[PDB]
């Protein structure tokens, strides 16, 4: 398979040629060590047993070529087995942040963790496990043919065309075994679909006082489907048993015909003895092939893996506040546009805000501004510059976020905070700290910033991760800073900090804001109201909210909610 | 084991017969390297075409018997499966209607989806495959390596070389290497929650970079290093393994071992062919015999998980909207209470409402109103009657829960508001639906009130979270349970979602989980827990003239 090359660092070119020769070799040092058995059992069994020592010796001069050269072959395996775990490992682990982002739909994330953890020992095992096996039993028939075709011509052809003929069984019954597990699967995932839509309908048919009749009824409904099973075994009745038979036919045929030829006089007993043995030794790889075929499987998928991830789409490449700029960009995720007619030319260190209902794609522009995906129409720009064709290690110094999810990486308050800019000095720490209000945290925290706030460190509230997010962001010396909504009610003091971040920020840098309650929507200058991806409005915050459009709505609503209280009106 | 053994009792003598028919082809499929053994020996005798002929024969017959009994035996043995597979979906399915509410609830254990789906095809993998595929591979090498002993022991005993020096490098490298074995798949974990943590937070290592870029490669390196370190100082040793099981060293030394003994008269020649037939893939069979057990462990895997749940207890049921709660506690696990010594009473159509950061089983204690669990120690009482007697054809017509994450059912919208009420009139379902204030988005829903949903549907969470209020409201269950959660689950549906809760409480008692403490002002009675137990009670206004913990919360917010 091309990718298993294509894994091969670059370096060992010299140590993959010197593999698949001394591969060769190791195959045409047992494949003539298999014919010359032919001179051997030829006269073991025959009048002159004494002639027997000779090609004995012949034997074991190839033998002990064999071992040494399987040696050779097996420790240059070890090495190339870990220096392309480590090149395809680096290779991914370089990838993945020049990744996309629209690239990790969840079961790519699934297949990409797959790839990145469980395929530590397999890639280690690749070359000394799977495929030094798979080519030495692979090339053995064809070489044993081809041995056996310069001497005794006539049976050396019939070996050759029945090397196809074994094959072929091997392939289609492997095929067949394959599609025989597809359909099982598939026939036991359909039957038992009710019982997922039973206990995923659980609470609500149980307070429904209707559990007793759906149950009763998915009952009836498995009795009714369950006789229809027994019709499709047309596929698994050819299974290991049609391989098996086809080279149990092989096998009688060949010794067949071996007993014919020596009626018919053209062969010797011990000849005829000799190349049944032989003919037996012809397929004994085809055995040790199809006992290897798991092996191979599981190898192809995680394969499959590796190269899905490898071949993912990534990213072109190549201090005051910058100019922002959208030139009609669009992008579509999944089947759907989730940036539609977008565009716009921020002017440098403003406050801006964006609305809308969730899933409309708000986030998604905080996402193409952040470079975190390429456009797929338009061009997105700071200062006029592509950030496609910004320089790698520059983009990540032009732009800032806080997102939706405040992801910390497990560090601790101080830690978490000091990513963006770790050579602040503690003053602009504690100024960053006053900003965000984490502080007022910290007189409830145990042991101040330097509390851990990991997932299993602490559990962090939404609104005051956030607020650590605030302090990370405000810290770094970005020129854009970005925000998001997660702002839930059970914390009023992340509203707080919020605010401050609109207001109190003592750098100059152009500021975005994406707002769904009323701290987070009130004091930018303008609003880019979100629908389905479709910027429906664009205008100030009292241009559009006097106005009666869709933001003033909006914002009435989200209001009315927040004034309600439980009991009455 | 003993929980594979309870799952497997009826199975007990098809898989006895599938094993010994196993063994019988297995034993058919190496008879003719014995007819071929025979062969040799007839054209040494000099035999006449006839006896030649009756040998070619009996090996096509049994060639035959060979193919015929496995395909009808493995057709057999799959409408066994299917039969007992059959029993097993249609007991999981009565067992899904008795275990109690918040098993369902995912306590971080497998998922429903996998526990049944994955595992019921584990078992038929079990059955159909693993258990044949493990008695052949196991019948086959013992049986050949009993038929080489009888033909020649002294060559037989050689072939040992290869096996004792094989298990001895294996037992050499395992013990040298104890502490990487111990270590590998913790690690194995550790790296794979790293690539967890690494693509979840994929835009933070994006944006930011930094220390967290360099983190995910610092550990991967360090993974690397271990492996590089646990296998590189083993390659002498793994080679020399390899080498020894492999065909070619068994024909060497097979050779080795009996021409020496041929030439020199010792053995009648014929008795080494067999081993040129068989021994000399003897070593790659014995590989093969790991493979099968393994099969058969990963089917008991799911054997054991499938027959876990059928094990787990049963929500048991013994002997104006009042509501007594009576010194509950209540624990997840043992010896972890997050409800402890709790009590409260509660007046007709009146309102509570559970406050805390904490939780401190705010939640918990909702959820065991409606018995979602039972209660360790106390008691709970509605309407006087403890909640312990009362059926499901009566508890929750009497207690019309609603929590986050409504569930929704597959059929017509119209059905899916009545549930709790199928005979309820078209009338009575929309005005149901006006009251939930849903009525709207069904109009908008392109046919109306006939329009099917389920799994598969275009509405919201806050349309779900209406409809089930509709739901609710059809069912006219005097007490109820609700978490405020489902208030600001979608802020757009916000105002509809609380018009439709307070349409809900009232005229009916609730008892609530409240987040939000400017959300709750005129409720009959607030409740605060701290430290999974009673702490302070009071109305709103009077905890705030009290200065408790209810004032100070409300002042951080
Ligand atoms: N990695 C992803 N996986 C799945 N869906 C995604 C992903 N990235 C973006 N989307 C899509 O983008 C939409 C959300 O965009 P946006 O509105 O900007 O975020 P939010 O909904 O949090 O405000 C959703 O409809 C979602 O399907
Ligand atoms: N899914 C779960 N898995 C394990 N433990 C849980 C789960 N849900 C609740 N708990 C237990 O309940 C506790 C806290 O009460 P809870 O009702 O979760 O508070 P909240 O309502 O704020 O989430 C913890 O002590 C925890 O052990």
């Amino acid at each position: 398979i091309r990718t298993l090359l294509r894994l091969v660092p670059a370096e060992k070119r010299g140590a993959v040629a010197g593999y698949a020769v001394l591969t060769l070799l190791s195959v045409l040092l047992r494949a003539v060590g298999a014919v010359l058995l032919i001179p051997l059992l030829a006269a073991l069994f025959s009048d002159t047993p004494s002639d027997a020592w000779l090609w004995l010796g012949w034997l074991t001069a190839v033998t002990l070529a064999g071992w040494v050269t399987d040696t050779n072959t097996a420790r240059l395996g070890f090495d190339l087995g870990f220096a392309v775990l480590s090149r395809t490992q680096h290779d991914m682990a370089d990838r993945l942040p020049n990744v996309a982002m629209s690239w990790f739909t969840p079961d790519n994330t699934a297949t990409a963790r797959q790839a990145i953890a469980a395929t530590g020992p397999e890639l280690a095992g690749l070359v000394v496990n799977l495929l030094t096996p798979l080519i030495g039993a692979a090339l053995l028939p064809a070489a044993i043919g081809v041995a056996l075709l310069f001497v005794s011509v006539p049976l050396g052809l019939a070996a050759l065309a029945g090397v196809a003929v074994l094959f072929g069984a091997l392939a289609l019954s492997g095929r067949l075994s394959r599609a025989a597990d597809k359909v099982a699967g598939e026939t036991n995932s359909a039957f038992t679909e009710r019982i997922i839509e039973f206990a995923r309908t659980q609470q609500a048919l149980r307070a429904a006082r209707r559990v007793e009749p759906a149950r009763s009824q998915v009952g009836s409904a498995l009795a009714a489907q369950h006789g229809a099973g027994l019709r499709l075994l047309t596929m698994q009745i050819p299974g290991q048993v049609l391989f098996s038979l086809a080279g149990q036919v092989a096998l009688i045929g060949f010794a067949g015909m071996a007993v014919w030829l020596t009626v018919r006089g053209q062969l010797g007993v011990p000849e005829a003895i000799a190349l049944i043995v032989v003919l037996v030794r012809y397929l004994e790889p085809f055995a040790a092939i199809a006992d290897l075929a798991p092996a191979l499987e599981t190898t192809r998928a995680t394969l499959n893996r590796i190269q899905a991830v490898l071949d993912a789409p990534t990213l072109p490449a190549g201090g005051a506040a910058p100019s922002i700029e959208f030139d009609d960009v669009r992008f579509s995720y999944g089947d759907e546009v989730v940036l539609d007619g977008v565009s716009f030319t921020l002017r440098p260190g403003n406050t801006t805000a964006i609305v809308g209902p969730s899933g409309s794609g708000k986030t998604t522009i905080l996402s193409l501004i952040a470079g975190l995906q390429q456009p797929a129409s338009g061009r997105v720009l700071l200062d006029g510059v592509d950030v496609t064709t910004l320089d790698p290690e520059a983009r990540r110094a032009a732009v800032s976020v806080v997102f939706q999810h405040p992801y910390l990486f497990d560090g601790t308050l101080r830690d978490n905070v000091l990513v963006g800019d770790p050579e602040a000095d503690p003053d602009d720490v504690t100024a960053a700290m006053r900003l965000a209000r984490v502080d007022e945290l910290l007189d409830r925290l145990p042991d101040g910033d330097a509390t851990v706030v990991g997932e299993g460190g602490t559990a962090l509230s939404g609104g005051e991760r956030q607020r650590v997010s605030i302090a990370r962001a405000l810290l770094k010396p970005a020129p854009v800073l970005l925000v998001d909504e997660a702002t839930s009610a059970l914390d009023n003091a992340n509203e707080a900090a919020v605010v401050d971040a609109l207001t109190a920020d003592p750098r100059p840098r152009t500021r975005v804001i994406v707002a769904h309650r009323l701290a987070s929507i009130r004091h930018a200058d303008r609003v880019l109201f979100v629908e389905a991806g479709r910027v429906v409005e664009d205008g100030a915050i009292d241009e559009l909210l006097a106005a009666g459009g869709r933001f003033a709505q909006f914002w009435a609503q989200q209001q009315a909610a927040s004034e309600w209280a439980i009991g009455s009106t | 084991a003993e929980a594979g053994s309870r799952l497997l009792a009826p199975l007990k003598k098809p898989l006895i017969v599938s094993g010994v028919l196993q063994a019988l082809i297995t034993l058919i499929e190496l008879a003719p390297f014995v007819l071929l053994v025979e062969l040799a020996r007839l054209l040494l005798g000099g035999a006449e075409a006839e006896r030649l002929w009756t040998l070619g024969l009996t090996a096509v017959s049994l060639i035959g018997l060979g193919a015929v009994l496995a395909a009808a035996m493995t057709l057999w043995l799959h409408r066994v499966d299917a039969r007992f597979a059959h029993e097993l979906r249609g007991r999981l399915l009565t067992k899904l209607s008795r275990l109690p509410l918040g098993w369902f609830t995912r306590r971080g254990s497998a998922s429903t989806k996998q526990l049944v789906q994955d595992d019921t095809l584990a078992l038929h993998y079990l059955i159909t495959h693993a258990i044949p595929d493990a008695v052949a591979a196991v019948v086959a090498p013992v049986a050949v390596l009993v038929y080489l002993f009888v033909a020649d022991w002294r060559v037989a005993l050689v072939l040992f070389i290869p096996v004792l020096v094989y298990l001895v490098l294996m037992s050499v490298m395992t013990i040298q290497s104890g502490s990487k074995i111990a270590q590998a798949p913790r690690w194995a974990e550790r790296m794979g929650g790293e690539a967890g943590a690494f693509l979840e937070g994929q835009p933070v290592i994006r944006i930011f970079g930094g220390a967290a870029a360099s983190r995910f490669r610092r550990r991967l390196d360090d993974y690397i290093d271990f492996l590089v370190s646990w296998q590189r100082p083993f390659v002498g040793k793994k080679t020399l393994m390899d080498l020894v099981t492999r065909p070619a060293t068994f024909l060497w030394i097979i050779l080795v071992a009996g021409v020496p003994l041929v030439v020199t008269g010792r053995m009648d020649p014929v008795n080494l062919l067999p081993f040129l037939l068989l021994g000399t893939t003897f070593g790659a069979r014995l590989l093969g015999i790991g493979y099968g057990l393994s099969g058969i462990q990963t089917g008991m895997l799911a054997a054991r998980r499938i027959q876990t749940v059928l094990d787990e207890p049963e929500l048991v049921v013994r002997d104006p909207g009042t509501v007594e709660l009576d010194r509950v506690s209540f624990e997840y696990r043992p010896g972890v209470p997050v409800i402890r010594d709790v009590t409260l009473t509660l007046r007709p159509g009146t309102v509570t409402a559970l406050v805390g950061p904490s939780g401190s089983g705010k939640s918990t204690l909702a959820a065991l109103v409606a018995r979602f669990h039972d209660v360790t120690q106390g008691a709970i009482r509605v309407d006087g009657r403890d909640i312990r007697t009362l059926t499901a054809d009566e508890l929750y017509r009497r207690v019309g829960f609603v929590l986050q994450d409504a569930q929704l059912v597959h059929g017509s919208v119209a059905e899916n508001i009545a549930l709790a009420e199928p005979d309820a009139g078209l009338e009575r379902i929309r005005t149901a639906a006006r009251d939930a204030q849903i009525h709207d988005r069904i109009t908008r829903m392109p046919d109306g009130y006939d329009s099917v949903l389920g799994a598969g549907s275009a509405l919201s969470g806050g349309e779900r979270q209406r409809v089930t209020i509709a739901r609710a409201i059809l069912a006219d269950t005097p007490v109820l349970v609700l978490d405020e959660a489902t208030a600001f689950a979608d802020p757009e549906s916000e105002y509809l979602v609380q018009q439709a809760i307070n349409r809900l409480t009232r005229d009916r008692t609730v008892l609530v989980i409240a987040h939000r403490l400017h959300t709750i002002t005129h409720a009959d009675q607030i409740v605060v827990l701290d430290d999974g137990r009673i702490v302070e009670v009071g109305t709103h206004d009077e905890l705030l003239a009290a200065g408790g913990r209810y004032r100070g919360l409300w002042d951080s917010g």
